[PDB]
Formats: structure tokens, C-alpha cells, sequence
């Protein structure tokens, strides 16, 4: 079942970029974070990191994560994957490069694995809120209350509805197969990989190779040191370069499709109700800032609504064509009078 | 040959004048100001910048009063107390129960922040204004000069020599007292040395970064530790430098009126557009030639193609010309109406050619000057609907 | 230590210092143009304070900040208007 | 070229303190801090800790700590480091009794390393904030601009 | 509101006056930072009538 979508888990491998704030400054992580999704309702994120979370090598091990460390990677246990933001998340799935999580509401987003000698996080700015289903504009998913159509991203990851771009990555430099042959410039090569090859001097000039040497530069700061490597394929990301040969397919599935569920919502505690001639005076102890509305039902409809926050005491003047009023999520409530 | 002039003060405007030389062919002029700037004298007063309360180690005798000493050190505030019974993490520190007193004595020392962020107390003078000006009249078309304003020192740069100013307006945008801030610049009056109340602007004043001593009024006072634990206890106001940082108005440089902008410099005002400008210049005589080789353009008539009442030289006209020889023939209009952009027009026996300019007449009646030739073109303009130009180069408003 | 204050005068190990920060930048807002008068329809994503001033005689500054998306407006004089949206350089303008 | 400090190094040792808000209560825990410089603006605070950590006990090991337990000096690693805020911060770099670290605003400020048994930790009330250079009233440094 | 206006949700073709405009890329950084109008979606979805 878990492995009918090798469509990602083979033919995608992860790649590193640019983090913005990678441990302390700009570095280069592995994990760098891509396309936040803050637009569920419930406070779920999806985020899209430059790491391939779920399967091993081939096609096991979902509790295991792989990264790229330099030009090879080297998949292990997701003994200590956090994301975190202005308080600490909690994760719910993780698949491809993309991780679902619950967060408090926050301003910044981070994101880290722990290889165990080192931390090896990322993180970006980009605010996350909480948007309350509902009128209710509460802060946290209460334990109980009336259910509303809410819209949130689902856990499952078996699903088809969107797919994105993983072309050939472009080339990559790796300066460390740039060792020295005594006295010359001297490129090695990952498996047979193509390394794109060249120096400022005139010398060898596309790079299509074994293990070559070069005959005229010396400085390993003025050769081109690349890696063609799309024996594996790479997601479409902004932050890699894109080799001008072509660019491939293999668009593979979304994991996690929004989808429009029913979250549990607050219910504001009920008003006490007070009257006087052609007068409803409503009494009104909210916990959290919820909306109260009201309507007549006479011609003029005369609305009037307003967030209240502070316990208040208002009153409504009650034509003998009636009155209705909707405080919260409560059902909506009419009356007549004398 | 000396011909004075009195020019408006713009940065981006010409002043394509024509020298009206007897016995010679006259000669244009092409003033232009590259820079205006002011650079007003100035005095620096103090700098204040936040502090830092270094509080040594407290003096804790265990059995006995010890009288404290009135120390030079800025803003010294030093207090005994007395009947304290301090622990430790090895302990209670004394056998006696009432004779321990602590000396603790506090003072003010600028913060190692204030190398690098520090406020600027300035008191100006009039000064002394500058300016780069660019001519390139006659043939040489180049000149690189920077000048003064006085109305004394002379400009002989490459063959032409000439004196600028005194200014119009004796208008500064900086006022009396001038305080700046690493950048920008805030017209703030700060009150004096050494007056500073606390927690407003100036809480510590400094005479300059150097400077070792300083005037420290921070309402610095200590008071006793609580439960009998070894620390020291100082209330103070907050830093009077960290106020008025997130509450200061605007700075001066998005405040000066006439398009004038500063710079952590001297403090010059640059393109401080106000008043004008008396200009004198002394022409020399070697680019004059003998008026009897000028060619005779007489007999010439001037028809407008298509003028727009707008700022842009929107402007254009074709001349009738009715010449004798070939050569060179400055064109200029003396009269502010109009202002041409075109500066030399070769002439051809019995030619036409256009020129463009700029006008803020419904109905321009401008003359226009030809190498000694005058000609009144006049004709009618049109308002544009889409105003977007650079910035007007007409600058000739006035009633229409 | 009633003794004395030995020496060990010690250096500050992290000094400030005066560097360059990146710092975050405004959309650009939608210019709008009227007859003598300046449209400047904007949607700030973080609060930004814009401060205008007039290149007359007379300054006429006006400093606020705004967080929601919001229209303002600003009458362009034949001296000319300048404008500072956010950190963006500052920008002038014409009239007619 | 780090060993030209050895007057930090060597002529200083480690020191323990009144900490206000050690843990539960006010103890006496060996990483008392004082004066938390959090003057900048792209949110890094410097904090000096009455630990003094830096090399070990002799002149080696810049990855360790040396805190004072009891009447002696114990020098171990600094595995478990904390600084935090209304958020967690994240350590840059420390030498002698100063750590170098930039964290959220926030209205208290801990430190806390860990010796393997023990929590160790420390804390104090002191108000942090950051607005960016600029009229950007940010929250964070972005990515570009 | 309407800044994205699609003919249908299936609609290939659509429209989509949002000001963005690319910028320089900062510190020789391999990135695409792009300077975007906030979601006009967004808005009035905070600030809808009744
Ligand atoms: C007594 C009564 O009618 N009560 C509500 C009253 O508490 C409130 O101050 C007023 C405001 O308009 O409306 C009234
Ligand atoms: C203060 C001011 O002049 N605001 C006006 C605004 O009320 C008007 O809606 C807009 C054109 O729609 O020009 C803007």
C-alpha cells in the first residue's frame, strides 16, 4: 500500500540550497525551507524543505529521513525531526519533501533534524496565524463545542489531486574534487557522474569524463568544478540553478491535498436574557472575542453587529415585527413583542 | 565681454544666455549648477549616547559600620545599610546579627555602544555656501569648476574666469541648535551642557568621545537588599537615550523645504533651490571673431510646427533662413517666455531646420534672436493630457 | 576583597560594531495620477511609515505609519511633491 | 591564533552567584547572568554569565565549559548549552564570561547548560526587543531586500 | 478583491494583475527573490461586510 508511489520515492532525490538563516547566518543547509503553507484553518502547516523526508534508499525505513551531505547522501533515522516556531510544533506526517505539523500561531518558522553531533536546522520568516473557524475568534481547538465546515489539510498522502515539476536539478560545484596532482589541478569523479569541467586558462572545455587532470590552470578557485548528477531527479526549486540542456518531467502528486473537513469549533457561553417594554436588554459574558449580530425582520432590516470582547450588558429595541440575533455559533434566536 | 547676470538658483536648469559683444559675433553662454552646497560653520557642543551603571563589588563588613567616601567618579551614589544577614551557597556569611553593615556604591560610566551610536550636539553659524558649476559655452563646451559665493574669490578654470554670489536668501534650513544622529539630521534643541534632566534627551553628556569626564544625571539611587542576600539593589531612571530614539520626529533631511537634502558631512544643504544668484563672468577676448564673418541671415521669416502648453520642450517651430555664407550661428531668446533647448545650428544658403523648446503661453509672442537677426514667432500651444515629464525645465510661470 | 583591586584589566570579547544588516522592503505601491493631485494606492505588508513633503516655501510634512491596505492621496503642487514609501529612495514629482 | 586570550584564559576562573530566579526559587546557581547588552538590531544579545567558559583547565578544549561547583572549578562540555525567551535563541559564539547569542523578543532571558544530572539553569527579568534598521517595522530578518 | 480571476475552476486560461516584479538577487546568493503585492484574496477576507 505505503509503496505504491514510487513515482517520488525513487526517482526524486534530495538536494541542499540556500537557507535564509541556517543555524546563525546564511549557510547552505540541507534542509532548506520552500513554499510554507499557512492557509488551513485548524493552525496546520505544510512545509515544503529541500529534504526528502519518508522512504530509505529504496523503498522502507518510513521512519527514517534522507539528506544530502555534500555530493552524496546518506539516509538516516528521523530519531530527532522538530519544527518549530514561536513555540514548539508537533508533527503529524512527513512524506517526500513535504511536512505536515500542528503550530502555535507564530512569526517565524524553523525547521530541524538532529544528526546527533550536530543540529544542522533551518529557518525563515514568514508569519503563521490562527484563523478560528467560524465567529468564534478563538486562539486553540477547544474539547468540546458544535462541529463546522472547516477547511484543513489532510494527513493521508495516497492522493493524486496536484502534482509539481521535478525536472533534471541543475549541476551542482563541489570544489573538494578539485584536489592536486603535484602541481596541477585534478578532478575525481562520484560514480561516473558528469562533471561539467573548465578553467579560466584554455584547457578542457565541457567536462563529459572519468577522473580527468588538467594540462594548463593551477588555482582550485579558477576552475569550474560541476556535477551533472540527474540520474536522480530534483524538484523544481527556486534556489538551484537550472541546466540549460532541457528540462525534464515527472511531475509527482502533492502529498497533502487541502481538503474540506469539520473541525470542532468554541461555543460562546449563553446570554442571560432581560426585558422591559418593546426592550430586549441582553446580558453577555464571553471568554474569548466573539461576534454578535442582529437583524429585524420588519422592512428596514437595520443590522447592526459588533466584535465584543469585555463582558457588556446592550439592549435592542423589539418592533412587534420581530427581532432576531446571533450571538457566537449559537442558533440563531426570535421574539415578538407586546 | 564682462557680462553680469542674475541667475535663478536650480540645480537642473540652464541659462543659455547670449553675449550681446560690440565689434564682435556675439557668443551664447551655457550655465548649469551641479551642486549647491551650503556647509554652514559649526561647533560641536556634546554627545550622548545610553549608559551603563558599572556597580563594583560590594564592601560587606561582618561585624561593624563602615562610613563611605565621597568618590570623584560621575554621578557616585554610595549608601551603608545596616542590619543585614547575607547567605551564600556556603552558608550564612557572618556570626553577628545586627553589627553587619554592606557598602555599596554605584556610579555612571558611558556605555561601550556609545564608539559607534552616539547622538550629536551641533551649534551652527552662518557659514559659507559652494557650488560645482558646469559651462560650456561657445566652442570649448566643457568646464568643471567649483566655486564660492562670496562676491570676492574669482573661478579661472580652463580660459574663462568668474565670480558667483552672494546669495538672495540668507534662508538656512539648519536652526541654532542641531543635533545628529549617526545619519540623519534633527533640527532638536538640545538644552546645554551639563543641564540635562534625567530620563529626557541628554541624560549623559559627554564632551566628546575622548573625553573622560561627563555629566551624569541619572537619578541614580540604591536601596536595601531584600531577605538578606548579597546584591545591589539600584533604581534609576530608564536610559534618557533610549528615549526620544523610538519617539523622535522627523528628521530634518524629509522636512527642509525647496528640495534641500543633508548628509553625515560637513552638513552641507545640497540643491537648496531658493533665491538667485548675481553672476559676473569675464569672457576672454580670444573666442571672439571679427563681426564681418558672421554670414547675413536677414529677410528670414519664423512659423510655428506645433508648441504644448506643457513643462517638456514640447515645442517646435521651423525658421525660413535666408542666408549668404555657410558657419556656425548661436540662437537664443532673450525674452523668458520661451526657452530653447537647441543651442548651435549650422546655416545653408536658403535652408530650413527645426528646433524645439519650451513655453507657458497660450498664445507664445516670444522674439528670437539669430546671430544678430531678430524674429517674433508666434503662434498657439496646447495643454497635454498625460503630465508625465521630467521634472519642468520652462520655468517661466507667469500670467498667461 | 578588602586588599586591594588587583590588575587583569580585561578586554570586552564581543564589541558592537558598526555593520550592515539586510533589512526588508516594501511592495511598490500603484501609482495613481489625477489632475494636480497624487494617488498613491498601496498594500503595506508590515507597518511602514511614508512621509511626504512638499519642494515649496512651505514643507507641509506629513509622517504615518499604516498597517492595513489603505488609499491616500496628496495634492500636487506646481513646486512639486516628493515622496518616501518605506526604505525605497525617495522619489519626486511633477505638476502638470 | 587563539591562544593570544590567555589573560582571559588563564588569569580568570570560574565564579557562582545570586541568580533570581534559579530554577523554582532564588539559589545561588554557577551561571549567574548580568548585564544582557540587548542594544542591536538584528537581534543579537550578548549576555555576560558568571560561568566563565572558554578553554579547559589548562589550555585546550574551546568546545568546553568551565563552571564552579562547591569550593572547585569542574571543567566538561558544553553539550546542552541554553539560551532562551519567550522563544528558544540559538548560540553563535562565546569566549570567557560572555556568550554570544540572538534571540526573539521576549520578556525574560534563561541560560542553562547541562552537566549530565543536573538541570543547572538560570534566568532574570529583563525586556528584549528588536526593530530593524530601516521604516520597515519588521519582526524578523527577511530573506532579501 | 478579484486580483487572480479564473473563467472556471478547471479554466487553463486565467488572469492575474498582481504587480509582481522580480529584484536583484542579494550577497551572489543563488535565490529568485521577487517583490509581490500581499494576496488580494486575503484581504477582504479579514474585512468582509456582513
Ligand atoms: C438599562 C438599559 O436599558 N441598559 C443598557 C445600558 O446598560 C446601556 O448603558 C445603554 C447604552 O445605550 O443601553 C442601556
Ligand atoms: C483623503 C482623500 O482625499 N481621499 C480620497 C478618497 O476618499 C477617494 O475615495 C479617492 C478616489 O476614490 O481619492 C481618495
Amino acid at each position: 500500500d505505503l509503496d505504491t508511489h514510487f513515482t517520488q520515492y525513487k526517482l526524486a532525490r534530495p538536494y541542499i540550497a540556500d537557507c535564509p538563516n541556517c543555524g546563525h547566518s546564511r549557510c547552505d543547509s540541507p534542509i532548506a525551507i520552500e513554499e510554507v503553507r499557512g492557509d488551513a484553518h485548524a493552525g496546520v502547516i505544510r512545509i515544503q524543505t529541500s529534504a526528502m523526508f519518508g522512504l530509505k534508499t529504496d523503498g522502507v525505513d518510513l521512519a527514517y529521513m534522507s539528506f544530502m551531505n555534500g555530493k552524496t547522501q546518506k539516509s538516516i533515522k528521523i530519531d530527532n525531526l522538530h519544527v518549530r516556531t514561536s513555540a514548539p510544533c508537533s508533527l503529524v506526517s512527513h512524506h517526500g519533501y513535504y511536512i505536515l505539523a500542528q503550530c502555535p500561531p507564530g512569526d517565524t518558522v524553523t525547521v530541524g533534524f538532529h544528526d546527533g553531533p550536530n543540529r544542522h536546522t533551518c529557518t525563515v520568516a514568514h508569519k503563521v496565524e490562527f484563523r478560528p473557524v467560524g465567529r468564534e475568534k478563538y486562539r486553540h481547538p477547544p474539547e468540546h463545542g458544535v462541529e463546522l465546515p472547516c477547511n484543513r489539510y489532510t494527513h493521508k498522502r495516497a492522493d493524486q489531486g496536484h502534482y509539481v515539476e521535478m525536472h533534471q536539478p541543475g549541476l551542482v560545484a563541489d570544489h573538494s574534487l578539485l584536489s592536486i596532482h603535484s602541481a596541477k589541478v585534478k578532478i575525481t569523479v562520484p560514480s561516473g557522474a558528469q562533471v561539467k569541467y573548465y578553467c579560466k586558462c584554455p584547457d578542457v572545455r565541457e567536462g563529459i569524463t572519468s577522473s580527468d587532470h588538467t594540462t594548463t590552470c593551477t588555482d582550485v578557485k579558477q576552475c569550474r568544478a560541476y556535477l551533472i548528477d540527474n540520474k536522480k531527479w530534483v524538484y523544481n526549486s527556486g534556489r538551484l540553478p537550472r541546466g540549460e540542456g532541457d528540462t525534464f518531467k515527472g511531475k509527482l502528486h502533492v502529498p497533502f491535498v487541502p481538503v474540506k473537513a469539520k473541525c470542532i469549533a468554541t461555543l460562546a457561553p449563553e446570554p442571560l436574557v432581560e426585558h422591559k417594554h418593546r426592550t430586549l436588554i441582553l446580558h453577555l459574558h464571553p471568554d474569548h472575542p466573539t461576534l454578535l449580530t442582529t437583524r429585524s425582520l420588519g422592512s428596514d432590516a437595520n443590522p447592526t453587529r459588533q466584535w465584543i470582547e469585555r463582558p457588556t450588558t446592550v439592549n435592542f429595541t423589539v418592533t412587534g415585527e420581530g427581532l432576531e440575533y446571533t450571538w457566537g455559533n449559537h442558533p440563531p434566536k426570535r421574539v415578538w413583542a407586546q | 565681454y564682462e557680462h553680469t547676470a542674475v541667475m535663478p538658483n536650480k540645480v537642473g536648469i540652464p541659462y543659455k544666455a547670449l553675449v550681446e559683444r560690440p565689434g564682435y559675433a556675439p557668443v551664447h553662454l551655457q550655465i548649469q549648477l551641479v551642486n549647491t552646497r551650503i556647509i554652514p560653520s559649526t561647533n560641536l557642543e556634546y554627545i550622548t549616547c545610553k549608559y551603563k551603571t558599572k556597580v563594583p563589588s560590594p564592601v560587606v563588613k561582618c561585624c561593624g559600620a563602615t562610613q563611605c567616601t565621597s568618590k570623584p567618579h560621575p554621578d557616585y551614589q554610595c549608601q551603608v545599610f545596616t542590619g543585614v544577614y547575607p547567605f551564600m551557597w556556603g552558608g550564612a556569611y557572618c556570626f553577628c546579627d545586627t553589627e553587619n553593615t554592606q557598602m555599596s556604591e554605584a556610579y555612571v560610566e558611558r556605555s561601550e555602544e556609545c564608539s559607534i551610536d552616539h547622538a550629536k550636539a551641533y551649534k551652527v553659524h552662518t557659514g559659507t555656501v559652494q557650488a560645482m558649476v558646469n559651462i560650456t559655452y561657445g566652442s570649448v563646451s566643457w568646464r568643471s569648476a567649483d566655486v564660492y559665493v562670496n562676491g570676492e574669490t574669482p573661478a579661472k578654470i580652463g580660459d574663462a574666469k568668474l565670480i558667483i554670489g552672494p546669495l538672495s536668501s540668507a534662508w538656512s534650513p539648519f536652526d541654532n541648535k542641531v543635533v545628529v544622529y549617526g545619519h540623519e539630521v534633527y533640527n532638536y534643541d538640545f538644552p546645554e551642557y551639563g543641564t540635562g534632566k534625567a530620563g529626557s534627551f541628554g541624560d549623559l553628556q559627554s564632551r566628546t568621545s575622548t573625553s573622560n569626564d561627563l555629566y551624569a544625571n541619572t537619578n541614580l539611587k540604591l536601596q536595601r537588599p531584600q531577605a538578606g542576600i548579597v546584591h545591589t539593589p539600584f533604581t534609576q531612571a530608564p536610559s534618557g537615550f533610549e528615549r526620544w530614539k523610538r519617539d523622535k520626529g522627523a528628521p530634518l533631511n524629509d522636512v527642509a523645504p525647496f528640495g534641500c537634502s543633508i548628509a553625515l558631512e560637513p552638513l552641507r544643504a545640497e540643491n537648496c533651490a531658493v533665491g538667485s544668484i548675481p553672476i559676473s563672468i569675464d569672457i576672454p577676448d580670444a573666442a571672439f571673431t571679427r563681426i564681418s564673418e558672421t554670414p547675413t541671415v536677414s529677410d528670414l521669416e519664423c512659423k510655428i510646427t506645433e508648441c504644448t502648453y506643457a513643462s517638456d520642450f514640447g515645442g517646435i517651430a521651423t525658421v525660413a533662413y535666408k542666408s549668404s555664407k555657410a558657419g556656425n550661428c548661436p540662437i537664443h531668446s532673450p525674452s523668458g517666455v520661451a526657452v530653447i533647448k537647441e543651442n548651435d545650428v549650422t546655416l545653408a544658403e536658403s535652408g530650413s531646420f527645426t528646433f524645439h523648446f519650451s513655453t507657458a503661453n497660450i498664445h507664445p509672442a516670444f522674439k528670437l534672436q539669430v546671430c544678430t537677426s531678430a524674429v517674433t514667432c508666434k503662434g498657439d500651444c496646447k495643454p497635454p493630457k498625460d503630465h508625465i515629464v521630467d521634472y519642468p525645465a520652462q520655468h517661466t510661470e507667469s500670467f498667461t
